Formats: C-alpha cells, structure tokens, sequence
C-alpha cells in the first residue's frame, strides 16, 4: 500500500478530501488554522496512488504528499 | 479401382467417412444419449 | 452491515462487470435509495435502469463504486446521498466501507482520529544519510 | 422474448453474455463433452484424449513443409520436430501443475488439483507421443493405405 | 467438357448450409 | 599458425559455425581463410595482441588458456 | 560452529549423519525434486518420468556390446533385449507392490499404498517401452539425425 | 557442415545442449523457483 | 601442429572445477 502524509501546512480547505475517487481522506477537527480541521487518510489501504489530492491543494507544494510505496491488488486497482 | 471423373481424390475419403466416422459417432452420441438420464 | 437487502437493477448483462477475481479475493458491492425509475451509467459500461426503492449493484472494484456515487451524488436533481458501499468476501462476511462513520468524509464530526498527519513542514523533512540503513523511509521516520 | 443475446448465468453483473456462440445448447453440450470438461472421468483418459488429436496434427505441418521436405527422409524428420515439440510441451504443463497447486488443495473439481493435473500431464504425454507415431506410420505407409482404401491388394 | 474439382468443392460447400439449416429444423423440432 | 607466416593477406578466424540452419551458399561462403569447416573472421584485435606478445604456436596460448582457467578458479 | 557434518534432523540417536553428501542444500533439493519424491504428483506421472530414463538408457549396452553388433540388425537386438529388460523389471516391480501393500492400507504417503504402487508400475512401463522404442528409432536413424544436426538437408 | 578442427563430435552435441537442454532446464529451474512459496 | 582431442578434453575437465567454484560463491553470495 502506498503512504499518504499529510503535513501541518493545511488550511482545512477541503478540496482534497473531495477530489479523491477512492475514500481514503477525510477531514478531522483541528485547531492550527482559520477553518479549524485538517485531512487525514486512515483507510490508505484503498489509495491507489493516483496523486489526485495533489492537483487540488492551494499550498506552495502542497501540504498532503503520496509516497508510492507497496503494491497489492488494491494500490494496483485490478478487476481481475 | 481409380476414377477418371473429376475429383477423384475426394470419394477415398468419403467412402470411409460415411463407411466408419458417420456412424461410430452417430451410434455413440445415440447411445450416449438413449441411456442418460 | 452484515446482510446485503436490495433488488437488481435493470440491466441487460455486460462484459466489463465480475471477473473471476469477485468468486475468488473481493468484490464490491453499492446499496442506495432511488426515488424514480430514472436511468444511471454503471462504470462497468452502458446504462442501465435504477429500481425503484432499495437497489444493490455488485461492482469489482472500489473505484467504481465511488465513481457510481459520485454519479449519484451529482448527476440527479433528487439528489441520492444515501449510499453504503461494502465489500463483500467469498467467504460471506460484509464489511462496510464508506460512509461507515456515518456522515461523508467531506465534511468533519466529532469521533474521528488524525491518522497519517505529520506535525512539521515538507522542507523540515530528514534527510536520507542519518537513516541510510536503518531499513525505514525518509518520510516514515 | 424475441432476444437471442441475455446475461449469462441469469445475473447480468458477470462479465460475460449468454450469446448463442457463448450459451447456446450446441455450445454448451459439445464443449461440455470435450475431453477437459466432461464429468465422470479421471484426468489420466481426459489427458490420453487431449494428447491424441494434439499428437496427430502434429505431424503435418513438419511433413509437408519441414526443412525435410526436400529428402527422402520427409516424414522422420516430421516424426522428430513433433516428438520435439510435444517433450516441450508436457514440461510445460507439467511445471505448470507443479507449481500452481501447492497448497490448500481444494478439494472437488479434480483436474485442477495437483495429483489430477499430474494425471492430466501423464496422460497428454502419452497421447502426445503415440498419436505422433500413429500420424507418422500412417504417412510413411501410405502406399499401403492408400492400396487397402482403394482395394488393390485382392 | 466434364466438371472440374472447383465446381465439386463449390456443390460441397453450397450444400455445407443446408446441413446447418437442417441441423437447426431438428433441434427445433425435438424442442 | 598459419596467420604467422603471412599476416599481410591471410584473414584472422575467431571460432567456427555451427548453426544447423545453414543452407549450401552459407557454408560455401563462410568457409573464408582457407578452411574446409564454416568460420568466422575475426575483427577484434587478439591475432595481432598473440603475434606482438610473442605467441607462435597454438600449445603456449592454449596453455594460457588452461592457465587462465586455474587463475579464475 | 564451523564444524560441517552434524547429527541427522538433530536428534544425534537416529543412525545417519547431516552430511554435505547425505544432507546438503543440494542433496535434500535435488533428491526432493527427484520424480519419486518430489510432492504434488500422483504415482503414474511420477511412474513414467523414472520410467523413461530407464529406457533410454537400456537400449546402449546391448547396441554397443551386445552380441548382434557383428550384423546389420544391431539396433532391433538392441531394443528387443531391452524391452525384455523393461518387461522383467515391470514384473518384478509390479509384484512386489502386489505383496508389500496389502493390508492395512495407510492413507498419506499415498507411493507407498497399493493403488498408488500399480499405478507406479503402469507409469514404469510405459515410460520403459517409450524410452526404449524413442532411443531405438533415435539410433536407427542416426543418419538422419546427423544430418538435421550438421544441417545437410539443406 | 563439418570441422577440420580436433574434436568435431564435440559440438555436434555441444550447440543442442546450450541452445536447448540448458535453456530448458534454467527457465524450469527459475520459473519453478520465482512462483514457488 | 594443431591441437588434439585430449586437449579439448582436458581443458573441460580443468574448466569443470570453475563451475563448481563459481556455484559455490553463487550459493553463498545467495545467502
Ligand atoms: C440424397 C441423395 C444422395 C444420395 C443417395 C447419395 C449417395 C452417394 N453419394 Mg452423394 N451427394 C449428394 C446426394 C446424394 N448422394 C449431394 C446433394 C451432393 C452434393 C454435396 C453429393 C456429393 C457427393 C460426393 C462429393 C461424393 C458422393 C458419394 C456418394 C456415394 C457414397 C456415399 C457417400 O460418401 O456420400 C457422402 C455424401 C456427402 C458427404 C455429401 C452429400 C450429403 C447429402 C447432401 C445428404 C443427403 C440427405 C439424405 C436424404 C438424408 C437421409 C435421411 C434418412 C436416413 C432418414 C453414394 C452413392 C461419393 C462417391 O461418389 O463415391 C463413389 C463422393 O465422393 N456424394
Ligand atoms: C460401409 C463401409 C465400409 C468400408 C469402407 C469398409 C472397408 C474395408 N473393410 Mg469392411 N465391412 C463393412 C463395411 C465397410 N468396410 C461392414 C458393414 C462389414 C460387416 C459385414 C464389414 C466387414 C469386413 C470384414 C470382415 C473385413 C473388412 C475389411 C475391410 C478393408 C479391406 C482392406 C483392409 O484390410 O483394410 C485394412 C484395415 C483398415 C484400413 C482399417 C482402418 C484403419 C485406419 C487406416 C486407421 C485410421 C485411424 C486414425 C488414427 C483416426 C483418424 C481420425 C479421423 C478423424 C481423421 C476395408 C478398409 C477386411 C479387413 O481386413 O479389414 C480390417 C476384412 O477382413 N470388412
Ligand atoms: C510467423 C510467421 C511465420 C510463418 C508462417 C513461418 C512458417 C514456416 N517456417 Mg518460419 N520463421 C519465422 C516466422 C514464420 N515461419 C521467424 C520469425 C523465424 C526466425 C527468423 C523463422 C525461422 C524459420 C526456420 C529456421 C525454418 C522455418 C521454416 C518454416 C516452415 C515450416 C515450419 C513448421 O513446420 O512450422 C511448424 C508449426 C507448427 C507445428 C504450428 C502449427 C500451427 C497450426 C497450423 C495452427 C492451426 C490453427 C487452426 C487452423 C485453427 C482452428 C483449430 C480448430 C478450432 C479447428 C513454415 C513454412 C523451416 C523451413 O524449412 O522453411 C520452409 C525452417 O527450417 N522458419
Ligand atoms: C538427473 C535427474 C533427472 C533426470 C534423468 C530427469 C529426466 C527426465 N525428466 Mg526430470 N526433473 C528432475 C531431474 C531429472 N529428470 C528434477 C530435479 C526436477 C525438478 C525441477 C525435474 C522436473 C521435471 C519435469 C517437470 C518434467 C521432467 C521430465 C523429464 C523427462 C523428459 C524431459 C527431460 O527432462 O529431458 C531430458 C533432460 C535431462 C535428463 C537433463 C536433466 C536436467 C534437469 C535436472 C531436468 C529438469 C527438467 C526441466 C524442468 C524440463 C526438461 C525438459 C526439456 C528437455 C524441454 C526425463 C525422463 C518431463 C517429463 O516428460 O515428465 C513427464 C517433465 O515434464 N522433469
Ligand atoms: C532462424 C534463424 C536463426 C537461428 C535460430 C540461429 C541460431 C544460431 N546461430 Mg545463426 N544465423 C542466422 C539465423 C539463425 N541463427 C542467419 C540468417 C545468419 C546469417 C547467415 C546466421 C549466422 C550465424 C553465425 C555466423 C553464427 C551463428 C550461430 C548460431 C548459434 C548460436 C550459438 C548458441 O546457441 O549460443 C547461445 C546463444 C546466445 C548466447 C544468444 C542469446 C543471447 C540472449 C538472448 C541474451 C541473454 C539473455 C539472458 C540475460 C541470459 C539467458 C537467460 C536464460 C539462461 C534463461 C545458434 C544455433 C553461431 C554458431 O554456430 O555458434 C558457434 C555462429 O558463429 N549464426
Ligand atoms: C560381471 C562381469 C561381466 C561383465 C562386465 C560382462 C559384460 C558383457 N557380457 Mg557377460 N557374462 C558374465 C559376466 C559379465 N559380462 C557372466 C558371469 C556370464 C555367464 C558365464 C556372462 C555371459 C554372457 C553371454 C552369454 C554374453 C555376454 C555378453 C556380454 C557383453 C554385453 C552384455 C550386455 O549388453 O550387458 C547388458 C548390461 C546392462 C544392461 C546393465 C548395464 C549396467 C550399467 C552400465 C550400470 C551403470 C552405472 C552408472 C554408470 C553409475 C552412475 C549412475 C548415475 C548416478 C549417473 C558385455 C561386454 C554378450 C556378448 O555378446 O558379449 C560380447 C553375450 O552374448 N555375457
Ligand atoms: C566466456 C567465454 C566463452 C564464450 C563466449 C564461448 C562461446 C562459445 N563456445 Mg566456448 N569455451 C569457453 C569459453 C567461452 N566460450 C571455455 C573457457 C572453454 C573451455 C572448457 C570452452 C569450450 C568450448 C567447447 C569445447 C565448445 C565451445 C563452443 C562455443 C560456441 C557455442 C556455445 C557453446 O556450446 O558453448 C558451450 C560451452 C561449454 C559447455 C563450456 C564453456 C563454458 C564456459 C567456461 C562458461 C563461460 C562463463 C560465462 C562468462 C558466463 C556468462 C554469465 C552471464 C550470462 C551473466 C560459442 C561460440 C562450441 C563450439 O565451438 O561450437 C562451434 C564447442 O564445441 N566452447
Ligand atoms: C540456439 C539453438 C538452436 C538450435 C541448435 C536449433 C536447431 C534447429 N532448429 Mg531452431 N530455433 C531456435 C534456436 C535453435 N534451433 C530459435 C531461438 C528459434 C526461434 C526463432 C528457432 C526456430 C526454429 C524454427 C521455426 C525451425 C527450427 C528448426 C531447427 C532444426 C533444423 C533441422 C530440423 O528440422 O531438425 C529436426 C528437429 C529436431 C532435431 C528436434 C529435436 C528432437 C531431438 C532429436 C529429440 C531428442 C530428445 C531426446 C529423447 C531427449 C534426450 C535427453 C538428453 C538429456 C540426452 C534444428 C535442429 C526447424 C525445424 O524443423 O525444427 C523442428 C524449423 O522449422 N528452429
Ligand atoms: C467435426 C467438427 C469439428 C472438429 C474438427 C477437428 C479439428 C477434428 C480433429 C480431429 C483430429 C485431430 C483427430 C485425431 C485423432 C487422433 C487419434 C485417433 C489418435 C490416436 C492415437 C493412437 C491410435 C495412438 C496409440 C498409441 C500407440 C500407437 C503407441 C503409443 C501409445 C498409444 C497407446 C497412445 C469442429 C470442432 C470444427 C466443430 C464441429 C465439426
Ligand atoms: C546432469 C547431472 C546429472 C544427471 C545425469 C544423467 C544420468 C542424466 C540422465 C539422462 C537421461 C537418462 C535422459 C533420458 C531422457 C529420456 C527421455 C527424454 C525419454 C523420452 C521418451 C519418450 C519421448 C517416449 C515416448 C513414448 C512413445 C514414443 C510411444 C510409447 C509411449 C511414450 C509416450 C512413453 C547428475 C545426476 C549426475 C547430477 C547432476 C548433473
Ligand atoms: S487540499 Fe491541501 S490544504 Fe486543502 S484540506 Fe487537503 S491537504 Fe489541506
Ligand atoms: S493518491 Fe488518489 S486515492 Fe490516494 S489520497 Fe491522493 S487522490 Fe486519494
Ligand atoms: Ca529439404
Ligand atoms: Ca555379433
């Protein structure tokens, strides 16, 4: 599976979360910025790493990183 | 025993064909399927 | 959670549906409440009629089933938030996938954890020689 | 109705259709009786079955257009490139049984268990090799058969 | 002035299809 | 042995052939250098190194070749 | 330790070694994988593997020193002595799984079991007559397998 | 084909080995030992 | 002036030892 981090620069701008086709980011409450929450990815077991949450973020190099790491039948996204 | 008619080749095989392959493959599928169930 | 209730849609039968990967590891399958008998593009391929009530589609792959709820979320005017998507197993346990807090992830609650947040910037990563064989990754430690 | 094409197997969520190539009753009861999937045989006949109709085609494309072709030594040198390719395609199967089912061993459905395509591997070897010799004996005395189906030795 | 093999093989298989016609009358007929 | 006594027009032969492949024009004109069996002209520069190192017969350099085999071991 | 025999599967009371000979990495990997021993197989398959190199290899002494070398018929005596050989040994061997295995009847190991001793002995045989009958037509036709070896046919 | 060289016989069984029966046995060593657990 | 059978032979047999040097640094250089 692959490794999705995602680093304290968040705005809480929710654009990631609903980029993602698979699930796997979600939005948890915080308390370090004006919107007060920041994504989270606890199902990274489904994340295919398609980088999807990395064309939707409005941070100078964006806040949530997709570390390619392990495959499986998930992270390899086979029907077969 | 030859033929001088066109196409001679062809009853060499078809006179064993309808002779032996016909009917040991008709006979087999009807006895397979007269005593199924 | 446990038991699948719903009826088939209307569909004719494809070639892009379960391969023998569904009978053999996984296979997914969505569950909603339609409105009307309105008409929905399956991501297996072509259209299929939407039951009235409470349908169940059995899908192969996760990605479908979000991109069918995406489908459903955004493409009809009454609008199907809905859905419980699950994963079904060959040896007949269910397990449910999504929403499975409860509400959509788009949106926060109270009741979830910070799993996978790191409390540092890209630039304040560690570099590659402190940890060069200690068998972790550069982003991990 | 009218409809000849339907989904497959009654759910329409399988990857395949009920097509009169795919599910007809023709289909379904010839491909039901070939040798790989008729019910009620050990996998050491079913694979003595598919290695004869393997083993005596063999010998053709060899014999009739084989570098041998030139000599007189046609359809030995036919008998050698299939012996060849049938000894290459028994260690094929065979490391393909040796290594796909080791393991849980399931059980039912036979052939795909490791003793059953063992079986199979011995009978496709067998088969393999003698509907080879036969092709070739029956080309090489085709002056005999050719005098016993037209009726000359009498 | 007799026939060739072309015009055999030609008969054999435009009498090819009466055989799957044939074939379909029967499995219709025992259905 | 014979490229020592005239290396200025003989041709220098790396191995033989031995592909079962060859027809009668491929062996009638890959038997080059004068040599009844199919060879292979060899363009590397091991026949001039062997004359210039002070080889002469084919024994010496085959014993290198045993010598070498010793060495790798 | 640096020490390279040691006591067999640890228990130093069974009467064997752990020996570079007897247990290597390479013995118990080469011995395991060995027709009769390598696991997945049923015992006719495994019959006509050990069988076949058994045949092939019969056919050379009498070929070679045999009493018909003087005359042109050298491989046919060849063959015919060992095909005797292979029909002795299948005999021998097929009797003593009819005598060894009756009784009890144990069920894992399933070479060492009645059903799979006769299967061993029809896997014997016609890997024996094959592999005798293979190198006996390989021999007769010597010529023409130097000839698609040199490629003279050409 | 032939050779002028010592030892002829010698890759008259030496080219159908290396083509053939090493290549054989090193892909049904390695197929049998990378699909293996 | 050439070379003899017993030569090819020999530097077979002497090349036989390095194959089985070289699969006893595979095998350990494996594990
Ligand atoms: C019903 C008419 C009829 C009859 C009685 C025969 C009889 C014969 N034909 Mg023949 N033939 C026919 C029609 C017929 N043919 C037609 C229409 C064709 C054109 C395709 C041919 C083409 C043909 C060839 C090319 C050859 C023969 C040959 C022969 C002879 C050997 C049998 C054989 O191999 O046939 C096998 C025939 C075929 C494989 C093709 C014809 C099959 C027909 C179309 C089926 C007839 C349907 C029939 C009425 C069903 C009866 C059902 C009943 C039992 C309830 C035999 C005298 C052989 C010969 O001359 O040997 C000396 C030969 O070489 N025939
Ligand atoms: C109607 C068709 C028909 C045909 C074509 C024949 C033909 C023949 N009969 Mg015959 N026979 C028939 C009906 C027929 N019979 C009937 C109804 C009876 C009962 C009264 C008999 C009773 C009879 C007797 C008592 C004898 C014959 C014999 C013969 C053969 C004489 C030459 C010979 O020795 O062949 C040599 C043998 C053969 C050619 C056998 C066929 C073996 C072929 C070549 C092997 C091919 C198999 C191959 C591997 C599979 C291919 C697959 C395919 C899909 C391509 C000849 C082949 C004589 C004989 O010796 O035959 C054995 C003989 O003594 N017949
Ligand atoms: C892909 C194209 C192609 C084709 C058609 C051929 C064809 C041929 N090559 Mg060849 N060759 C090719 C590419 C090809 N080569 C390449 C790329 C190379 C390397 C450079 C060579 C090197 C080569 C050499 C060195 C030699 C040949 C030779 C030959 C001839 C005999 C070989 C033989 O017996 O095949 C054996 C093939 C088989 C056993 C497979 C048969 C497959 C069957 C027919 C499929 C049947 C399907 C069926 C109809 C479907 C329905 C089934 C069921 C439902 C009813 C033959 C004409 C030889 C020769 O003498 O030339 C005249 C020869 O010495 N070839
Ligand atoms: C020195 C011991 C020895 C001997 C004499 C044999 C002899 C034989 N084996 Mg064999 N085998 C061995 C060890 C041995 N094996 C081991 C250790 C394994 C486990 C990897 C196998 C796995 C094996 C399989 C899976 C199959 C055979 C088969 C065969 C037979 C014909 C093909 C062949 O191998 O070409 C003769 C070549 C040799 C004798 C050289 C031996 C070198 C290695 C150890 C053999 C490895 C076999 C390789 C995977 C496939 C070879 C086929 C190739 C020629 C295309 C032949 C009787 C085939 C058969 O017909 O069975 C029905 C078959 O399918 N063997
Ligand atoms: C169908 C066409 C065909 C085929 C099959 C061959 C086949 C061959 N030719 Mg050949 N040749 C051809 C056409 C062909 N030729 C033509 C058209 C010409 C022009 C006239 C020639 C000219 C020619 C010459 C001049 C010579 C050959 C030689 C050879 C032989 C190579 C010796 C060998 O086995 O080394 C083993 C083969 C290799 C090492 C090459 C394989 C390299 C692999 C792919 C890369 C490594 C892969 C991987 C890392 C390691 C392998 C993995 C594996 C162990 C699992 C081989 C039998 C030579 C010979 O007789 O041998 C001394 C030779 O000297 N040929
Ligand atoms: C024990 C000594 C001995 C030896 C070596 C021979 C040898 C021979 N006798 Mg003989 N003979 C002997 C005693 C012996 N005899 C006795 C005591 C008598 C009775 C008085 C006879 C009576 C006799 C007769 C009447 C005749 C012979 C003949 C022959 C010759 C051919 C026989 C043949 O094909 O063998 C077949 C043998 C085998 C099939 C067994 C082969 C065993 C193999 C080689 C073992 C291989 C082991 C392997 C290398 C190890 C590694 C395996 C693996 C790990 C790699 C042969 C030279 C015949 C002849 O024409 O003479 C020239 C003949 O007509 N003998
Ligand atoms: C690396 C050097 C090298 C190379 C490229 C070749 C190449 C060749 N040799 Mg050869 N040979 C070599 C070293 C080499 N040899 C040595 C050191 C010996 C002494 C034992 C021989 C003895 C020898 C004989 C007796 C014959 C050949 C023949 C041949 C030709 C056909 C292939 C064959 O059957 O070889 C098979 C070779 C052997 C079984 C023994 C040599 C094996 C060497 C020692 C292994 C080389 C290790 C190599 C670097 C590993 C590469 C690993 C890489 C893939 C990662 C081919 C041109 C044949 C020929 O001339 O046909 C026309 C032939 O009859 N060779
Ligand atoms: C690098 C090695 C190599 C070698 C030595 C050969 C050699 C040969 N190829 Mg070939 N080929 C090669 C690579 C090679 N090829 C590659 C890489 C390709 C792909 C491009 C081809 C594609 C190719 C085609 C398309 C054709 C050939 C053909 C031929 C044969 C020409 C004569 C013939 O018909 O033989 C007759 C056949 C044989 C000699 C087969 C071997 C059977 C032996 C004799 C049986 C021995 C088994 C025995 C029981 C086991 C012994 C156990 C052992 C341990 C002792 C010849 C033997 C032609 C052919 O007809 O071959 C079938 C042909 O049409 N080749
Ligand atoms: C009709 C039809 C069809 C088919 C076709 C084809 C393709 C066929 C084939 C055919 C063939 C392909 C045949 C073959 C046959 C074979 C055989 C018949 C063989 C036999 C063999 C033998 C006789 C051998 C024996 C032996 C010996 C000799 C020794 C060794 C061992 C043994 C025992 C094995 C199809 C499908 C299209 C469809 C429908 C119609
Ligand atoms: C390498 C090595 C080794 C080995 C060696 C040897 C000793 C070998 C052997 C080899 C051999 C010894 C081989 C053989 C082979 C055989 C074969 C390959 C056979 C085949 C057969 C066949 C092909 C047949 C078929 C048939 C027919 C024809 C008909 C009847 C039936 C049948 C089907 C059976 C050792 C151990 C030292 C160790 C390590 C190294
Ligand atoms: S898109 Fe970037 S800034 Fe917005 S919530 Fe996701 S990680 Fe935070
Ligand atoms: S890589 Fe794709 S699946 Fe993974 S978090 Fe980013 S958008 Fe979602
Ligand atoms: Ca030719
Ligand atoms: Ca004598």
């Amino acid at each position: 599976s692959h490794s999705v981090k995602i680093y304290d620069t968040c705005i809480g701008c929710t654009q990631c979360v609903r980029a993602c086709p698979l699930d796997v980011l979600e939005m948890v409450p915080w308390d370090g910025c004006k919107a007060a929450q920041i994504a989270s990815s606890p199902r990274t077991e489904d994340c295919v790493g398609c980088k999807r949450c990395e064309t939707a973020c409005p941070t100078d190099f964006l806040s949530i990183r997709v570390y390619l790491g392990a495959e499986t039948t998930r992270s390899m996204g086979l029907a077969y | 025993m030859d033929g001088s008619y066109a196409a001679s080749y062809l009853p060499w095989i078809l006179i064993p064909m309808v002779g032996w392959l016909f009917p040991a493959v008709t006979m087999g599928l009807l006895f397979i399927h007269i005593e199924s169930e | 959670m446990t038991e699948l209730s719903g009826q088939p849609p209307k569909f004719g039968g494809s070639t892009g549906g379960l391969l023998s990967k569904a009978n053999r590891e996984e296979k997914y399958a969505i569950t909603w409440t339609s409105a009307s008998e309105q008409v929905f593009e399956m991501p297996t391929g072509g259209a299929a009629i939407m039951n009235e009530g409470e349908n169940l589609l059995y899908l192969a792959r996760k990605e479908q089933c979000l991109a069918l709820g995406t489908q459903l979320r955004t493409k009809f005017k009454p609008k199907i938030q809905d859905y419980k998507i699950y994963r079904v197993y060959p040896s007949g346990e269910v397990q449910y996938l999504h929403p499975a807090d409860g509400v959509f992830p788009e949106k926060v609650n109270e009741g979830r954890e910070a799993q996978g947040t790191k409390t540092r910037r890209i630039g304040q990563n560690p570099e590659p020689v402190t940890i060069k064989f200690s068998g972790k990754a550069p982003y991990e430690v | 109705s009218n409809q000849v094409v339907q989904a497959y197997n009654g759910d329409p969520f399988v990857g395949h259709l009920s097509t009169p190539i795919s599910d007809s009753a023709f289909t379904r009861t010839f491909i039901g009786n070939l040798p790989a999937y008729r019910k009620g045989l050990s996998p050491i006949l079913r694979g003595l079955e598919v290695g004869m109709a393997h083993g005596y085609f063999l010998i053709g494309p060899w014999t009739l257009l084989g570098p041998l072709r030139d000599s007189e030594y046609q359809y030995i040198g036919g008998l050698i490139g299939a012996l060849a390719l049938i000894l290459v395609a028994t260690a094929a199967l065979s490391s393909y049984g040796l290594v796909t089912f080791q393991g849980e061993q399931g059980s039912g459905d036979t052939l795909q268990t490791a003793d059953g395509w063992s079986q199979f591997a011995a009978g496709f070897f067998v088969g393999g090799m003698g509907g080879a010799f036969v092709a070739y004996f029956l080309l090489e005395n085709l002056s005999v058969v050719d005098g016993i189906f037209r009726g000359l030795f009498n | 002035m007799a026939l060739s093999d072309t015009q055999i093989l030609a008969a054999l298989v435009v009498a090819l299809l009466p055989a799957f016609l044939a074939f379909r009358l029967s499995t219709e007929l025992y259905k | 042995e014979q490229w020592i006594k005239d290396p200025l027009n003989i041709r220098p032969i790396a191995h033989a052939i031995w592909d079962p492949h060859f027809g009668e024009g491929a062996v009638n004109a890959f038997t080059q250098a004068g040599a009844s069996n199919p060879v292979n002209i060899a363009y590397s520069g091991v026949y001039h190194w062997f004359y210039t190192i002070g080889m002469t017969t084919n024994q010496e350099l085959y014993s290198g070749a045993v010598f070498l085999l010793v060495l790798a071991s």
